[PDB]
RNA sequence: GGUUGCGGCCAUAUCUAGCAGAAAGCACCGUUCCCCGUUCGAUCAACCGUAGUUAAGCUGCUAAGAGCAAUACCGAGUAGUGUAGUGGGAGACCAUACGCGAAACUAUUGUGCUGCAAUCU
RNA sequence: CCUAAGGGGGACUCAUGGAGAACAGAAAUCUCCAGUAGAACAAAAGGGUAAAAGUCCCCUUGAUUUUGAUUUUCAGUGUGAAUACAAACCAUGAAAGUGUGGCCUAUCGAUCCUUUAGUCCCUCGGAAUUUGAGGCUAGAGGUGCCAGAAAAGUUACCACAGGGAUAACUGGCUUGUGGCAGUCAAGCGUUCAUAGCGACAUUGCUUUUUGAUUCUUCGAUGUCGGCUCUUCCUAUCAUACCGAAGCAGAAUUCGGUAAGCGUUGGAUUGUUCACCCACUAAUAGGGAACGUGAGCUGGGUUUAGACCGUCGUGAGACAGGUUAGUUU
RNA sequence: UUGCUUAAUUGAACGUGGACAAUUGAAUGAAGAGCUUUUAGUGGGCCAUUUUUGGUAAGCAGAACUGGCGAUGCGGGAUGA
RNA sequence: GGCGAAAGACUAAUCGAACCAUCUAGUAGCUGGUUCCUGCCGAAGUUUCCCUCAGGAUAGCAGAAGCUCGUAUCAGUUUUAU
RNA sequence: GUCUAACGUCUAUGCGAGUGUUUGGGUGUAAAACCCGUACGCGUAAUGAAAGUGAACGAAGGUGGGGGCCCAUUAGGGUGCACCAUCGACCGAUCCUGAUGUGUUCGGAUGGAUUUGAGUAAGAGCAUAGCUGUUGGGACCCGAAAGAUGGUGAACUAUGCCUG
């Protein structure tokens, strides 16, 4: 529960970007029975940021509807555009932490087409939790 | 019966106290009647003053040595010094104290 | 009948190590403890004076007082919903310097040495530690290492 | 009658609503329990240190 | 329990302030005076009607008593008191142990 | 549903207005609500917060505190600001010439400030000669000197004052206060 | 490098059985007036360094040596275990998923290192 | 429990085994070697201890004084116990050191009152002296229900507040116990394991036994048995049709489908149960709130009267006997 | 600096002065951190997974950790804390 | 208290202590009940002591009032070292 | 779940090292309003059982922070109230030392101590009112089995007597 709170995953169908190391990998391992995760493609990142991209501005969830909001909040990190933000996320950049924490947790819908017959078992055993890797793109396509 | 960090009280209400409650609703009435009695006494004896002349005496104890107040009556020695007999003095508005 | 004495349940905790009973090696008595040192606490069962309570066996703390044969160590103990500062008087036989300080203290020196060297060369150096990162790409040579095919083996009984 | 004897159930839930707080650290710890002989002399050393610094600044000023 | 009739301990007397020789004696409680205020109050409370006015202890549990040593300094005659642990048996200046003897 | 990491619908826990219904204190809040909202001067934001404080949170400032604050190096001609009452101190031997702005002045305080060549002005008069609180020095009274604080945090070996109505040898001095009567805490 | 005195770590140093040991050192060794201690100058105390000896101590080497120490395409990713499922099975228990992961066994190697002072073919 | 079994120092090294020496042997005393503790350390057990903490010897009183800090139990209160220091005064040892009781973990006790010690100090209040009394500090006298009232019974003549927070019916889980049924087959059965049986084991079923529990009911579900009457189960006593035999017949035994159909009259007992007599095809076993009391009856149990025996000083008790006792 | 400590000019503690500047020394998060006063109800609990004790067992009794019911509706498990 | 050829029987439908009025609104850790709306927060059956075991006090959980400040340095989490 | 006596916290108000007119006196258009002052209560000194003694080494202390203010010019410096942590100083109690002196047993200078106080360390209180909480009171409402005091019954009935 604490691990999911520290990942800012405090509701169902909440999505977040994590840079893979050892500390964060052992974090996600602790939250593994409750999450579905994988490796997102560039088009998936773009679609997420374009449709459901929100920023944390004065602790408020603000739509990313203009590049001035991004510049005013991430120009000291050399992010001046929505594409700068997408690039910084995709090719994990020197300012991944600030850009991903500025991003409000993505609030996705349920999959169009549903889940598997039973969610709460590993993707390897025919469920939904754990690492699905390239099938995270299909799952996000279902849910975003 | 005992609870919290509170001072320990001494409320002496274990007898039939409610049968002996004196409420002074008549404070103003007694003030007014005292004034009326005072007017009656003044008109009774006018122009003779309503107050007898009282002496001045030191208050007893180490706490009231400094203060001086009105006594009860002039001593026999004091009346002797001004040539007034106590029996006569009591009839001319002078108070006498044989004890002091 | 319940039993809850001072050394209850310390049958194995306060035991000497196997083939390590007897006299105390004298480096224990030659070590020098200063106020502010970080020390591990481990009760020696053969010295019963100045012995810690069973709670402090295995705890690490700060020296605050130095006496003839003992040091005072400050321990923070959980009591309900907060910590209470505990002050335990321990003879130095139950105390050893904590090996954590020095790793920090060497990393401080290495950062200072690296920073001046980059400053000497007029370049920059990054001193923050990093968690282990995912490995990069690589090429596997197969000269002498052609892949060998394995299969699951059938079931056998060996009794 | 016979009742429940003991249980620690729900106690870690109550301790973590507002507690589990590490104690604050301060620059100067209290010297309570420190050796009296050291404490007695440490009083004289600090007083003399203040005098030396007071005189050095009194020199600077006038 | 065997305790010698002499002992050299610290003397709290202002003259001594040191270990001197002392005479060990068993302390004996003094006679209850009739004019102590508590015994004066007790006699008045019991008088008249009302019966027994203060409690009488019954539930004895101790089977021993704490022995108190009266140490009188031979130099300045200052007395001192020392309580011992609970002992059933106690002699003062008894025969010292003889180790090595036969049955 | 949400896994709440903090308590929901929690008021700030700070006064945003005076509890008093005095219309003239509201006028002062009216003035410093505008000043704090518009000057970027940290002085005006502090004054607005101090105008909300309750009586025990604005302890009286003696005329001796102002004298000691004016005796700081380079503070002799500063304007003393007290959001509360300034009381007199008959233990002072002398008082300087000073300008002091306060909510209230006692008769002795007003006499003493004016006797020594100073000024006793109100907080609205301050806002015109110092709308940003320039060259000012805020003085606050002792908060822990209150009598109620004597009994706060009472306990064994805590050294606080017991809540008691009478004082004497017969009142809470025997058992628990004396080693001859059992223990002492 | 050997040896002595004082040591640190406290068996890679211990234990058993053989063999060897130049120089110095150490040691055994000789004596009982004196200080001293004993049933006993055996231990302890003192004296001589004079009469003798490396026999022993000590040191080194040898042993498919015991023990100890270290290592591992040894056993074994086994036993166990944290986490998971509206998995199997009447049950006892078991399989699978994401992780952590022994002990015994087997084989090989090693058998004190070292600090201060003094001394020696 | 201990003036040492406390403290210091020194010397030595236990349990046990082997090999030897007059009486002497399994066990007396002496000698050597081996001997990591396999002993001893007051008392339970655990930990600890080998030029020692064990054994022996010498000297001692640190088992002393003033009080603070700290650890455990903990509210971070008390009590008990313990730890490291500060200031004294000592013991011991050549010394360094150690010693603030017992190698460590248990071995203990508030207010009020009394008593003793200390300070010989403060007070007895109009002022003094001396007795006496009262204060301050530290012990003891004790609360073992051990954070600490001062305390014998009976009620079947009984009362009240409540409780299904809790027993005495039914009901529910369980099935030890009770009852019933299987398998494996060493044996029994003149031969012959299984016509009929079947040990040692082991798997089950049942809730007509008794336990275990206390979930429901204590502002009450009328607690035994019988009589009367209906229905249901089958683990079938009889009656129908069949299979098997160590079935010649007759008789008898085991089994299958089977609860359609019946399963009695009496002596004694309140009895359920039992036992006897007798008829019969048979006189099977059970359930339905241990069916069935606004159906009855009221013999039993279990109010109040009374007798006896045993118990009790007694009032009274008996799950012992006896008699009389409102069934709306 | 000291009255503590050393044979000491040795140390102990607390200091004056100087050097090391934002990669000021891991991650992630942070409706911010810290502090105070005062007072309610409660002080019968129970259940599920796992660890686990007594018992033949129990819808039995008793513990450990967590999550629940109690205090809670909604969809499913027909029905059911 | 009476009275009892004795049942704790009778003493005005009242008897193992009559009836009447008062003390008395006797006390009750035990029953029952406890009266309008919406909004926000939101428990405990656990620690210690108690002739304590159906109750209290105490700490904990909770509300309210706020106060000093504004990223300062915190966390029912991970990494590295020990 | 009330009213009252006495209280804790918090808040508002008046005055403030003081505060409180209401016991009382004056006055009145008469239980109102208005006016008056001595005392007294609380506070402004504590500590000790008591006899008693009784709060500045210093800018009313030092150190690290500290909002705000001043000088700057990222940064930096100065000043830093409240408040926090820490080390000190002063007063009372306890213990130690014990000067000139003296009703020769008194006095207690001076210098100290891991002790101790509900203290000082440029006052903060008093009064009125309100909610909440406490205690005594019938005490949120209704409820015992009992106890006591003083009286009324032998027209039923028990027993004695008298007369039928
Ligand atoms: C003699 C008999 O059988 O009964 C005696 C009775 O006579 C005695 O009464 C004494 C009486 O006791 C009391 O007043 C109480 C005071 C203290 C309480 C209690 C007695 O003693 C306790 C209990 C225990 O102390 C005792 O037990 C003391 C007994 C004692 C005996 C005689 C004198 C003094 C004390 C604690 C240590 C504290 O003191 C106490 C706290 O509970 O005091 C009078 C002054 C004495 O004269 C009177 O003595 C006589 C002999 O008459 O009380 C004892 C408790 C009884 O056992
Ligand atoms: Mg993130
Ligand atoms: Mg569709
Ligand atoms: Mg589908
Ligand atoms: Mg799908
Ligand atoms: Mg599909
Ligand atoms: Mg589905
Ligand atoms: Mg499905
Ligand atoms: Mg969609
Ligand atoms: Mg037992
Ligand atoms: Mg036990
Ligand atoms: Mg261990
Ligand atoms: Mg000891
Ligand atoms: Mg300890
Ligand atoms: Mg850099
Ligand atoms: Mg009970
Ligand atoms: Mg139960
Ligand atoms: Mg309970
Ligand atoms: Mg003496
Ligand atoms: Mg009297
Ligand atoms: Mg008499
Ligand atoms: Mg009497
Ligand atoms: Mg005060
Ligand atoms: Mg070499
Ligand atoms: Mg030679
Ligand atoms: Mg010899
Ligand atoms: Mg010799
Ligand atoms: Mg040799
Ligand atoms: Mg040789
Ligand atoms: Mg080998
Ligand atoms: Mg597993
Ligand atoms: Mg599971
Ligand atoms: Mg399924
Ligand atoms: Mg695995
Ligand atoms: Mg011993
Ligand atoms: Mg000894
Ligand atoms: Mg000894
Ligand atoms: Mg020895
Ligand atoms: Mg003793
Ligand atoms: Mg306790
Ligand atoms: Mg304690
Ligand atoms: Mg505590
Ligand atoms: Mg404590
Ligand atoms: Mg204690
Ligand atoms: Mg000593
Ligand atoms: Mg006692
Ligand atoms: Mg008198
Ligand atoms: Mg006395
Ligand atoms: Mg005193
Ligand atoms: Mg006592
Ligand atoms: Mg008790
Ligand atoms: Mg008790
Ligand atoms: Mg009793
Ligand atoms: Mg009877
Ligand atoms: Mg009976
Ligand atoms: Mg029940
Ligand atoms: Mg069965
Ligand atoms: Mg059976
Ligand atoms: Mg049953
Ligand atoms: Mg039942
Ligand atoms: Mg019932
Ligand atoms: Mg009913
Ligand atoms: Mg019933
Ligand atoms: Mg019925
Ligand atoms: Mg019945
Ligand atoms: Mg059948
Ligand atoms: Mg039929
Ligand atoms: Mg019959
Ligand atoms: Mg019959
Ligand atoms: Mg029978
Ligand atoms: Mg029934
Ligand atoms: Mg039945
Ligand atoms: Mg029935
Ligand atoms: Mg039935
Ligand atoms: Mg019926
Ligand atoms: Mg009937
Ligand atoms: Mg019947
Ligand atoms: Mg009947
Ligand atoms: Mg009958
Ligand atoms: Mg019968
Ligand atoms: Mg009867
Ligand atoms: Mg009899
Ligand atoms: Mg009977
Ligand atoms: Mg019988
Ligand atoms: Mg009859
Ligand atoms: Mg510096
Ligand atoms: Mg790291
Ligand atoms: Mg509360
Ligand atoms: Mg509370
Ligand atoms: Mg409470
Ligand atoms: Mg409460
Ligand atoms: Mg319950
Ligand atoms: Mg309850
Ligand atoms: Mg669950
Ligand atoms: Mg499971
Ligand atoms: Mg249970
Ligand atoms: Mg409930
Ligand atoms: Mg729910
Ligand atoms: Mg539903
Ligand atoms: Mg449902
Ligand atoms: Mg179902
Ligand atoms: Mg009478
Ligand atoms: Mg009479
Ligand atoms: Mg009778
Ligand atoms: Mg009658
Ligand atoms: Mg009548
Ligand atoms: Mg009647
Ligand atoms: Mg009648
Ligand atoms: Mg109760
Ligand atoms: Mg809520
Ligand atoms: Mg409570
Ligand atoms: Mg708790
Ligand atoms: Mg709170
Ligand atoms: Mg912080
Ligand atoms: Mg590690
Ligand atoms: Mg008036
Ligand atoms: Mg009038
Ligand atoms: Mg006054
Ligand atoms: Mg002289
Ligand atoms: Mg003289
Ligand atoms: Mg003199
Ligand atoms: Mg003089
Ligand atoms: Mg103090
Ligand atoms: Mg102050
Ligand atoms: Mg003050
Ligand atoms: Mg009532
Ligand atoms: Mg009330
Ligand atoms: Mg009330
Ligand atoms: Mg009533
Ligand atoms: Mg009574
Ligand atoms: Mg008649
Ligand atoms: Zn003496």
């Amino acid at each position: 529960r604490k691990v999911l709170q520290l990942l800012r995953l405090t509701q169902i169908n909440a999505g977040v970007f994590v840079r893979l190391t050892k500390a964060t990998s052992e974090l996600i391992k602790l939250a593994e029975p409750y999450v579905a995760y994988g490796y997102p493609s560039l088009s998936t990142i773009r679609q997420l940021v374009y449709k459901r991209g929100f920023g944390k501005v004065n602790k408020q969830r603000i739509a990313l509807s203009d590049n001035a909001i991004i510049e005013a909040n991430l120009g000291k990190f050399n992010i001046l555009s929505i594409e700068d933000l997408i690039h910084e996320i995709y090719t994990v950049g020197p300012n991944f932490k600030q850009v991903s924490n500025f991003l409000w947790p993505f609030k996705l819908s349920n999959p169009n087409g549903g889940f598997r017959a039973r969610k709460f078992q590993h993707f390897i055993q025919g469920g939904d939790t754990g690492n699905r890797e390239q099938f995270i793109n299909a799952l996000v396509k279902q849910m975003n | 019966a005992i609870s919290k960090n509170l001072p320990l009280l001494n409320n002496h209400f274990r007898k039939h106290w409610q049968e002996r409650v004196r409420v002074h609703f008549d404070q103003a009435g007694k003030k007014a009647s005292r004034r009326q009695s005072r007017l009656r006494k003044a008109a009774k004896i006018a122009p003779r003053p309503i107050d007898a002349l009282r002496p001045v005496v030191r208050a007893p104890t180490v706490k009231y040595n400094r203060k001086v107040r009105a006594g009860r009556g002039f001593t026999l020695a004091e009346l002797k010094a001004v040539g007034i007999a106590p029996k006569y003095a009591r009839t001319i508005g002078i108070s006498v104290d044989h004890r002091r | 009948g319940k039993s809850r004495g001072y050394r209850s349940g310390t049958r194995y905790a306060f035991q000497r190590d196997f083939k390590k009973h007897g006299a105390i090696p004298l480096s224990t008595y030659l070590k020098v403890y200063k106020v502010g040192d970080i020390v591990d606490i481990k009760a020696n069962g053969s010295i019963q004076k100045g012995m810690p309570h069973k709670y402090y066996h295995g705890k690490t703390g700060i020296v605050y007082n130095v006496t003839k044969s003992s040091v005072g160590v400050i321990i923070n103990k959980v009591v309900g919903n907060r910590y209470i500062e505990k002050r335990v008087n321990l003879r130095v036989e139950h105390v050893k310097h904590s090996a954590c300080r020095q790793e920090f203290l060497n990393r401080v020196k290495s950062n200072a040495a690296k920073k001046r060297e980059a400053k000497a060369n007029g370049e920059t150096v990054y001193l923050k530690r990093q968690a282990a990162k995912p490995r990069g790409s690589r090429i596997i040579s197969t000269e002498g290492n052609i892949p060998q095919t394995l299969a699951p083996v059938a079931y056998e009984t060996f009794i | 009658a016979k009742s429940k004897n003991h249980t620690a159930h729900n106690q870690t839930r109550k301790a973590h609503r507002n507690g589990i707080k590490k104690p604050k650290t301060y620059k100067y710890p209290s010297l309570k329990g420190v050796d009296a002989k050291f404490k007695r002399n440490h009083r004289y050393a600090l007083h003399g240190t203040a005098k030396a610094l007071a005189k050095a600044r009194a020199e600077k000023s006038a | 329990v065997n305790v010698p009739k002499t002992r050299k301990t610290y003397c709290k007397g202002k003259e001594c302030r040191k270990h001197t020789q002392h005479k060990v004696t068993q302390y004996k409680a003094g006679k209850a005076s009739l004019f102590a205020q508590g015994k004066r109050r007790y006699d008045r409370k019991q008088s008249g009607y009302g019966g027994q006015t203060k409690q009488i202890f019954h539930k004895k549990a101790k089977t021993t008593k704490k022995v108190v040593l009266r140490l009188e300094c031979v130099v300045c005659k200052t007395k001192a008191q020392l309580p011992l642990k609970r002992c059933k048996h106690f002699e003062l200046g008894g025969d010292k142990k003889q180790k090595g003897q036969a049955l | 549903g949400r896994d709440h990491t903090s308590k929901q619908h929690v008021r700030s826990g700070h006064r945003t207005a005076p509890k008093s219904d005095n219309v003239y204190l509201q006028l002062l809040v009216k003035l410093y609500s505008f000043l704090a909202r518009r000057t970027d001067a940290p002085f005006n934001k502090v004054i607005l917060k101090s105008l909300f404080l309750s009586k025990i949170n604005r302890p009286p400032v003696s005329v001796s505190r102002i004298s000691r604050a004016l005796k700081q190096k380079g503070a002799a001609e500063k304007t003393i600001v007290v959001v509360g009452t300034v009381t007199d101190d008959n233990r002072l031997l002398e008082f300087p010439k000073a300008t002091i702005a306060a909510l209230r002045f006692t008769a002795g305080a007003k006499d003493r400030i004016l006797k020594n060549g100073g000024e006793a002005i109100t907080l609205d008069q301050l806002a015109l000669r110092a709308p940003k609180g320039q060259n000012t020095l805020i003085v606050r009274g002792p908060r822990n000197s209150r009598e109620a604080v004597r009994h706060f945090g009472f306990g064994p070996h805590k050294g606080k004052a017991p809540r008691i109505l009478s004082k004497g040898r017969k009142f809470e001095r025997a058992r628990g206060r004396r080693r001859s009567r059992g223990f002492k805490v």
